């Protein structure tokens, strides 16, 4: 929820470490037009 | 590769990449109805849908 998003030729990394990550926060303001996990079950991300 | 590779793309092979659940094994799932990845009586094609 940035206010503003850098450019996909300086796209921006954000480290995420020493926290619980909460994806049902993430797909409680997701219009998800693509969400394609590769080698993680989305499902499976809550006990991982 | 000779006889299953359709020139413009043979999509009558599916390969499920995503689904409900795993599948037990010796057990074919012919389940054609849309998955949900949220939790819907999803009834068009969809975001979880
Ligand atoms: C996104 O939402 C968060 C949480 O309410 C808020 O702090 C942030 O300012 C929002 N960002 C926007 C509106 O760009
Ligand atoms: C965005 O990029 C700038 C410049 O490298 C960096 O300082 C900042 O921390 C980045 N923001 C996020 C949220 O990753």
């Amino acid at each position: 929820n940035a206010t503003r998003f850098a450019s996909v030729y300086a796209w921006n990394r954000t480290r995420i470490s020493n926290c619980v990550a909460d994806y049902s926060v993430l797909y409680n303001f997701a219009p998800f037009f693509a969400f394609k996990c590769y080698g993680v079950s989305p499902t499976k991300l809550n006990d991982l | 590769n000779k006889l299953d590779s359709k020139h413009s793309g043979n999509y009558d092979y599916w390969y499920r990449s995503f689904r409900k659940s795993k599948l037990k094994p010796f057990e074919r799932d012919i389940s054609t109805e849309i998955y949900q990845a949220g939790n819907k009586p999803c009834k068009g094609k969809g975001p979880n849908c």
